[PDB]
């Protein structure tokens, strides 16, 4: 029973999209790859992963595919191994699926290579510090909560706060000039965004399709069953893998969204005689979301930046969902709906956020105890707002205003317009340098700028920008007065 | 015509609570057949039951509309030939029903013309009324905030002690006494002692002429009925009704309380029969049971039915499922808050919540 | 000649003439969106010409269907179809496209419509045909003498309580 | 030369709107998700659909039809295909259940179809106009969007799909059928009577001759209305494949939800959150995912999808509403606090969005959403924390977005502009609705022999078009439009505002009031 | 009903070798007329009440 | 801070309550959904 290619079973159960299958010679290994042959008059191929063995004949298993026209006794066919998706240099500027098939219409892909999507994840041996500052071309990410290349990142928030948005800025700022291959994940997410991002990237030359792209895109949507998006995750990472282990690259890799993941394997565990976890999770929650994630590391041989969108469900960081994917990550950007409800975009809430670069050794002397005193002017601040609202401004002290007045414009400050977000605001983006955001927060933290007008900080770049918004506030301001002069 | 099934002999084969199943050698009858429980089993009164279900080719799931004490496996059991029904008419006006349509008034026999089963299907989409008028209460807040319409359906949703039953009597005497038409009054689930008040009203103010005309019918199935009983009086109620309305075309008042014990009968029957419960604990079906009977409620283009239901909010919990389903099938909803009768105010209507869809001024003016 | 490329880099067909033929065998213009249509289903995007050949058949033809429709206008049609060229294909209308307009205004007697487009075709094309300003001037006159120069309801004096408000 | 059908089994067991069939020993077998036939009699089949294949070999069946006809140990066919529909012109201005049978009033298309792929789509750039100022600027809509309308009960949810609906009437009168919007209705859960004085309503307008019904009523069986959504959709996908664009309305996917609960309790699936099924995501994820933008390669038709929730004491933490919302392209939260304190309609801008962004909006609107979006924007900070420009025009804004019909896109843009230049800063708050009347439905310069403009005057309805293609910011029509604003205002202030500030009869008081609250429902 | 049996049996490749039989089933649901199954394949001539 | 305090003790209390019903819900319906099959045993060896 070494090989079981060619395998013959029957289809003995079919609920939803679980299916049970009846092999005589003995069920093939769990996680193994079946076709069904049958001629059922569907216009799409099925096929199915083992997930379970219910007994030494009997496997459960997930389509890929929805389940209709599926009779029971229907003939199946081990394909003997799991589920294999292309790698290489050729898979560069397509577009793929969770089987690892193009469905781009552009051609067959010349593929040298094929690579099982389960594999075990580096042991502890196989683990590169790699501390480095990741340079996103943003004011608030830059400076409380910065990223390490080779590293992990997720980017938390609820749903219209701005996860997606904030990565297609992250590449706009880091794919278009990076040296390596860039891999983006689509899991459980709306198909036109899939669409909007593959135009941006044929229009930024990423994807040259008559020259040589820099990117890979692997697309499992909401529209696509639960089966699959449970492992287009692990088709994406594959790749991602075997670009940093054979070709030795610095890859970048973008999933959105890795909740879909864990959703869909929810909605499956309920046919598959497994009891619901709090709130309604599988029990299974944080084992499986542990081996996916691990694979996602920076090895000896290579390194992967990983940037995450987790979904808050009903923006509550208190599921389990969110809460267990903070452990695994080395930076997170916690996202929050009424930072955007203010005006300031990116949403993030810098009193939330973390980053393990944020240390001394690692990052600039000076980069860190501006960081640390813009969080601590920010902790002061909300206390205040609460005297503010009871008490009232003036009842504040002299030094307490200070605070209030500096700390205002640190929070207008730390807004940014994004190049990709021109229609939502209407205005050009700005690229901030890593050194021009601590020179900037660090003279308005000592009061340098205590002279220029609030609102001047706001939507604007680094401190050059806010001076001549300041300089065209103070122009608009002399015309109203000398109109109402006139008057 | 004759039921092909009528006379069919079936065996009890198992009993749980008020759920039995019966077993018919020939093949169960068709669900919502009627059967009587022939074997003496020393009983001080007939045992009936409705199908639900259907098990198997010969067994099938039935609930007893009384209760089922003394019954033992192997009981004989035969069926009725067809649904449970009621007597219809004027015969009915001046009468007090249960579910099963037996006069309980110890007077004289009904003398019915006919009678029609309870189970009925409702008024198609071409067969429905487009006539929006406001229905004058007397009440300050209901006639403003939230005009009722005549021949729709009006909800007054409260807690316990909050004021429903008073608001219906006070409609009652402010519009029913005055009415041309005629009206039914469905008890379900309530106080018997108010069900006795009412009757004792509606004689001395001469909507029951013992020995004259009367506009009035009343139908009770009471809190110490059974869960059978309770979740099918409503059906026999609105079926008497459903009859004025398009045998007739008279127009008809219909005071139904409490609505909400219907849906809590069907949840303890439906923990019997062997179902998931839904959120809370009530039964999947809740929706569809609510659906299938306010459907019913409504005025056509023969006739018209003005309903009133009272909503019973459990705990206060306005959204509880049961409760929360019936807004939608309600033209005119009246919110009761606790607090605001605490504070004096009465009645407690919270004006913010409630709500009207003659609140147009192409119907009010 | 050169080969056209879609959004996602797919070539189109560009042999839009039997189409053409298609559309100037119409009788009602609104079977000329549905030759439309169709091309745009086989991939076939129209060109200038294609949407001139569509007003043409706009303006010669009697109605929209063979039953009359409320409220229908070829100018707002021909607009319309000019606004889908501009912005949704990316096509800068010619002098004939604004000329058949221009034709139908005249034609139609709405001469307020003519002023606006006489001034299109002087800003964005070279004037005027010089025909048709004579001739809107005319029907503008015309309305003068019979004092249909504004619909007489407006004209009404009207006071603070004096207006009806359905 | 026979119409042999294809018999599989017995019905077995009933439990309400769902069945149990044991298949006869040596029998072809039914395929999953496929339509069976219950012989209720030998001429009468009642519709069902597989649900579930266990290893017993039993089959669970969601019955659709002629549900009180079934009994146990009838016979079933089996016909072995999906579900199809009636799909085509033919169907518009009808009411049908989800299995295309027509519901009398007083080419077939799969229910089970895949959405469209990633490279079958394009950018969203054409707009919906929904008639109401608030939407069309600060929540724009684009044709192939799905826009989420969630709300708690009485707050509009329904008023304004309809009147979305009704307002594609003019305009499909006017241009070319190619580019008009088609609507598909669809009811669920909801009362018989609903659905009539809804049919009434769109035949009174003359919308049922662009528009159809899909009615699955309340006292129908939960599979009609777990069907109903897939059913509509399809019949708006027959348009999309073709080149044309349609407008599937849901109301509601939140009682849908129900149905398929309840069927899944009956037929033992295990429950979840809520007790609803696992896969109750996967559902109206799959429903929504079939309304797209086609390419101009596939024919540029497309499908746009107002989906309505309904959310308990304005909570939006519920399960299905979040799902929901997780999936929309944007969301139009009607709050109950404002639809009682007299704004109609009660649409939350904060609480409110559109992903698709400017980009859904016409070269016109573009301009003036932009600067109208800033101004609010300050106007709910100043008054959150001084008779600044922004508050003056603000509250104006806010007052322009009360309605209750449908207004035509010259009347809304000409009065957003007019309030955007500072036209209605000397015009009180309470005024401005009479005002915009006048400006629509009159001419003062006219009235008062002071109109020199030759082409823009607000009764030529066809200058909409213009307006749509050159912009109000253009050459061609931005003097005039200056000319006639200035005179509006000039006239309206000095013949009116003055009487109407004079007055102290409570009989003149009492009139004022009725015409102000009159015009607030007329413009 | 033998003479219909006998033509679905023609039809059916599969049941060439096999011998033909006929099994009566009274059925409450038809009162005039015939049906006929074999292998699945079902032939309705049969009306019920009206 | 009385009148919160409570509505939070009282909420705490419901949710615990709800969310082990549903737990329990689901291993009833995998429970019933689950047949035992023909016991293979010498049942005349006894
Ligand atoms: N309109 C009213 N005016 C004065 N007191 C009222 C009024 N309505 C109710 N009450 C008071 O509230 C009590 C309860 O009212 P009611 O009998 O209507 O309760 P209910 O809503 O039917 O509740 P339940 O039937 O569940 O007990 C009355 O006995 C009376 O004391
Ligand atoms: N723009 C509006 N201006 C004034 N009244 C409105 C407006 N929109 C709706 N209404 C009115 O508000 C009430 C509720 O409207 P609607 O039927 O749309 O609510 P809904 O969201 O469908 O609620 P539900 O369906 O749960 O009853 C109706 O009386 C309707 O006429
Ligand atoms: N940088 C930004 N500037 C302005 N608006 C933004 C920005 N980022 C996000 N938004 C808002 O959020 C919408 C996009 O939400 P999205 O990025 O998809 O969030 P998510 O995926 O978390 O729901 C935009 O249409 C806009 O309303
Ligand atoms: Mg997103
Ligand atoms: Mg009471
Ligand atoms: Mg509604």
């Amino acid at each position: 029973v070494a090989d079981h290619k060619g395998r013959v079973g029957h289809v003995s159960q079919v609920i939803g999209a679980v299916v049970d299958v009846h092999f005589a010679d003995g069920v093939p290994p769990v996680l193994t790859a079946l076709d069904v042959v049958d001629k059922l008059g569907r216009d799409e191929p099925l096929t199915l992963e083992i997930v379970q063995h219910l007994d030494a004949h009997t496997g459960r298993c997930i389509a890929m595919q929805t389940t209709d026209l599926l009779k029971l006794k229907a003939k199946v066919v081990s394909t003997g191994g799991n589920i294999s998706v292309p790698v290489g240099r050729e898979t560069l500027g397509r577009i793929f699926n969770v089987l690892g098939d193009a469905i781009d219409q552009r051609g067959p892909v010349g593929e040298k290579l094929r690579m099982p999507i389960h594999a075990v994840a580096p042991k502890l041996a196989d683990q590169a510090a790699e501390d480095a500052v990741l340079t996103t071309g943003i004011k608030v990410i830059d400076l409380i909560l910065p990223y390490c290349k080779g590293g992990k990142i997720g980017l938390f928030g609820g749903a219209g706060v701005g996860k997606t948005v904030i990565i297609m800025e992250l590449i706009n700022n880091v794919a278009k000039g990076h040296g390596g291959f860039s891999v983006f994940a689509g899991v459980g997410e709306r198909t036109r965004e899939g669409t909007d991002l593959y135009l941006e990237m044929m229009q930024s030359k990423v994807i040259d399709l008559k020259g040589e792209s820099k990117c890979v895109l692997v697309y499992g949507q909401m529209n696509e069953p639960p089966g699959a998006r449970a492992r287009v995750a692990q088709s994406a990472l594959t790749m991602a893998e075997y670009f940093r282990d054979v070709e030795g690259q610095d890859v970048l890799l973008f999933i959105d969204n890795i909740f879909r993941f864990t959703q869909a394997n929810s909605e499956v565990s309920a046919l598959l005689g497994r009891i619901p976890a709090a709130v309604g999770y599988q029990p299974t929650l944080a084992e499986d979301l542990g081996q996916l994630q691990e694979r996602i590391t920076s090895t000896t041989k290579g390194s992967i930046t990983s940037v995450q969108a987790v979904y808050v469900p009903a923006d509550d960081i208190t599921d389990p969902a969110p809460a267990t994917t903070f452990s695994h990550l080395d930076a997170t950007t916690v996202l929050d709906r009424a930072v955007a409800e203010s005006g300031i975009y990116p949403a993030v809430n810098p009193l939330e956020c973390a980053s393990r670069i944020m240390d001394p050794d690692v990052i600039s002397v000076d980069h860190y105890n501006v960081a640390q005193d813009v969080v601590q002017m920010l902790t002061k601040y909300r206390e205040l707002q609460d005297i503010i609202a009871v008490l009232g401004i003036d009842e504040l002290s002299e030094e307490d205003k200070l605070i209030v007045d500096r700390a205002r414009k640190l929070v207008k400050f730390l807004s940014q317009p994004f190049q990709v977000a021109e229609v939502f605001t209407g205005m050009t983006g700005h690229y901030v340098q890593l050194d021009d955001t601590i020179d900037s927060f660090s003279g308005l933290l000592m009061g340098t700028y205590d002279q220029v007008p609030e609102m001047a900080f706001y939507m604007v770049g680094g401190i050059n920008s806010v001076l001549e918004k300041a300089k065209k506030m103070a122009e608009e301001a002399a015309e109203l007065e000398k109109m109402r002069r006139a008057r | 015509p004759v039921a092909d099934h009528k006379g069919r002999v079936g065996h009890v084969s198992q009993v749980i609570g008020a759920v039995v199943d019966v077993h018919f050698a020939d093949g169960v009858p068709p669900v919502l057949t009627a059967l009587d429980v022939v074997d003496k089993l020393g009983r001080d009164e007939p045992l009936t039951l409705e199908i639900v279900q259907h098990l198997d080719a010969h067994t099938g799931r039935c609930i007893a509309m009384q209760t089922t004490d003394l019954l033992k496996l192997k009981a004989k059991v035969v069926s009725t030939g067809g649904n449970i029904s009621v007597p219809v008419g004027r015969e009915t006006l001046g009468r007090i029903f249960n579910v099963l349509g037996d006069a309980i008034d110890q007077r004289g026999p009904v003398g019915e013309k006919l009678r029609m089963p309870i189970h009925a299907v409702a008024p198609k989409l071409a067969d429905q009324a487009a006539e929006d008028a406001v229905l004058t209460t007397g009440i300050k807040v209901i006639d403003l905030i939230l005009p009722y319409c005549k021949g729709g359906k009006i909800g007054l949703f409260g807690g316990a002690g909050v004021g429903k039953t008073v608001i219906i009597m006070e409609l009652i005497n402010n519009v029913a006494k005055g009415h041309g038409g005629f009206s039914v009054f469905a008890g379900v689930g309530e106080r018997t002692r108010e069900g006795t008040d009412l009757y004792l009203e509606m004689m001395q103010s001469k909507v029951i002429d013992l020995k004259g005309e009367s506009k009035c019918v009343l139908v009770y199935g009471q809190m110490n009925e059974p869960p059978g009983a309770r979740a099918r009086v409503a059906q026999s109620a609105l079926t008497m009704a459903e009859y004025f309305r398009d045998v007739e075309g008279q127009d008809v008042l219909l005071f139904i309380d409490n609505i909400f014990r219907f849906t809590q009968a069907n949840s303890e029957v439906s923990a019997l029969l062997g179902r998931i419960p839904a959120a809370v604990g009530y039964q999947p079906t809740l929706a569809e049971d609510l659906g299938q009977l306010q459907e019913r409620i409504t005025s056509t283009t023969k006739g018209s039915i003005t309903s009133v239901q009272a909503v019973y909010v459990p705990a206060d919990d306005i959204t509880d499922p049961a409760p929360a389903t019936t807004f939608s099938h309600l033209d005119a909803t009246t919110v009761l808050d606790r607090a605001v009768a605490e504070s004096g105010i009465y009645p407690a209507v919270n004006p913010l919540e409630c709500a009207s869809r003659i609140m147009d001024p192409d119907v009010i003016s | 000649a050169a080969k056209k490329y879609d959004l996602f880099g797919y070539e189109v067909d560009t042999n839009t003439a039997p189409w053409i033929e298609k559309i100037k065998k119409c009788k009602y213009y609104d079977e000329a969106g549905e030759v439309l249509v169709n091309m745009n289903v086989s991939n076939c995007p129209p060109d200038i010409a294609t949407y001139n050949a569509t007003l043409q058949c706009i303006y010669q033809s009697p109605s929209k269907q063979s039953t009359p429709v409320d409220n229908e206008s070829k100018f707002c049609a021909m607009m319309d179809l000019l606004e889908e060229m501009q912005h949704r294909n990316r096509l800068k209308p010619n002098e004939e496209s604004w000329t058949w307009v221009m034709k139908e205004c005249v034609k139609s007697g709405q001469f307020r419509l003519g002023y606006c487009i006489q001034q299109v075709m002087e800003t964005e094309c070279k004037g005027c045909p010089a025909d048709l300003v004579k001739a809107n001037e005319a029907n503008a006159q015309k309305a003068k003498t019979e004092g249909k120069e504004h619909p007489g309801h407006l004209s009404q004096q009207a006071g603070l309580f004096d207006v009806k408000v359905e | 030369f026979f119409k042999t059908t294809e018999m599989i089994g017995y019905v077995h067991s009933i439990d309400g709107t769902i069945a149990t069939l044991i298949p006869a020993p040596g029998n072809p077998g039914v395929a999953y998700n496929t339509i069976i036939q219950i012989q209720v009699s030998p001429t009468t089949f009642a519709a069902g659909l597989v649900f579930n294949l266990e290893k017993d070999g039993r089959i669970g069946i969601i019955l659709m039809d002629n549900i009180t006809e079934v009994q146990s140990g009838q016979k079933v066919m089996a016909t072995g295909q999906l579900l199809h529909i009636p799909v085509g012109a033919g169907v518009l201005g009808k009411v049908v259940n989800p299995l295309g049978h027509e519901v009398p009033v007083g080419t077939l298309g799969k229910v089970d179809t895949g959405a469209p792929n990633i490279v079958s789509r394009s950018p969203v750039n054409y707009n919906l106009l929904t008639g109401f100022k608030a939407v069309d600027t600060m929540i724009p809509i684009g044709r192939g969007q799905r826009e989420l309308i969630v709300g708690d009960r009485q707050t509009g949810k329904t008023s304004i799909a309809v009147s979305t609906i009704i307002n594609q009437v003019r305009i499909n009168q006017q241009i070319l059928s190619k580019n008009a919007v088609i609507s598909i209705y669809v009811s669920i859960g909801q009362r018989c009577s609903n659905v009539a004085r809804i049919h009434r309503l769109l035949q009174s307008y003359g919308a049922l001759r662009y528009t159809t019904v899909m009615a699955a009523t309340a006292a129908e069986p939960a599979g009609l209305q777990y069907l109903a959504p897939y059913a509509g959709v399809t019949m708006g996908e027959y348009f999309m494949n073709r080149g044309r664009h349609c407008l599937c309305v849901y109301d509601d996917l939140s009682k849908q939800a129900v149905a398929y609960r309840q069927i899944s309790l009956l037929l033992r699936r295990p429950p979840g959150r809520e007790a609803y099924p696992g896969d109750v995501f996967y559902l109206h994820s799959r429903l929504l995912e079939r309304a797209a933008m086609l390419s101009p390669g596939k024919g540029g038709g497309s499908v746009t999808a107002l989906p309505i929730v309904e959310t308990l004491s304005n909570d939006v933490t519920a399960y299905i509403v979040t799902n929901v919302i997780s999936i929309t392209d944007g969301q139009i939260y009607l709050d109950t606090k404002l639809f009682t304190g007299g704004q109609r309609p009660a649409v939350n801008i904060g609480l409110s969005v559109s992903r698709v962004g400017s980009s859904a909006q016409n070269a016109a609107m573009k301009g003036v959403a932009g600067k109208l979006k800033g101004i609010l924007a300050e106007y709910r900070k100043l008054a959150a924390d001084v008779q600044t420009i922004p508050m003056i025009r603000g509250a104006r804004f806010v007052a322009l977005f009360n309605q209750k019909q449908p207004s035509y896109f010259m009347n809304a843009i000409v009065s957003l502009y007019a309030c955007l230049n500072g036209y209605l800063d000397d015009v009180k708050v309470q005024y401005v609705k009479f005002y915009e009347y006048l400006l629509v439905h009159r001419d003062l310069g006219i009235m008062y022999g002071t109109a020199k403009n030759k082409f823009f005057y607000m009764y030529v309805q066809e200058l909409n078009y213009l307006i749509r293609f050159f912009t109000l910011n253009s050459p061609i029509l931005h003097g005039e439009l200056e000319e006639m604003l200035k005179q509006h205002t000039h006239l309206f202030l000095q013949h009116y505002q003055s009487k109407m500030n004079a007055i102290k009869s409570e009989k003149d008081v009492k009139a004022l009031k009725n015409l102000l609250y009159s015009c607030k429902r007329a413009v | 009903a033998r003479r219909v049996a006998e033509e679905l049996h023609k039809g059916l490749k599969e049941l060439a070798d096999y011998t033909l039989v006929l099994k009566t089933v009274v059925d409450r649901t038809i009162v005039k007329g015939f049906a006929v199954e074999l292998a699945g394949q079902y032939v309705n001539k049969a009306e019920g009440q009206q | 801070q009385q009148r919160t305090s409570s509505l939070y003790n009282k909420t705490r209390q419901f949710g615990i309550t709800a969310a082990l019903i549903e737990i329990l819900s689901a291993m009833s319906s995998l429970e019933g959904n689950a047949m035992k099959g023909v016991r293979r045993n010498k049942f005349w060896e006894g």
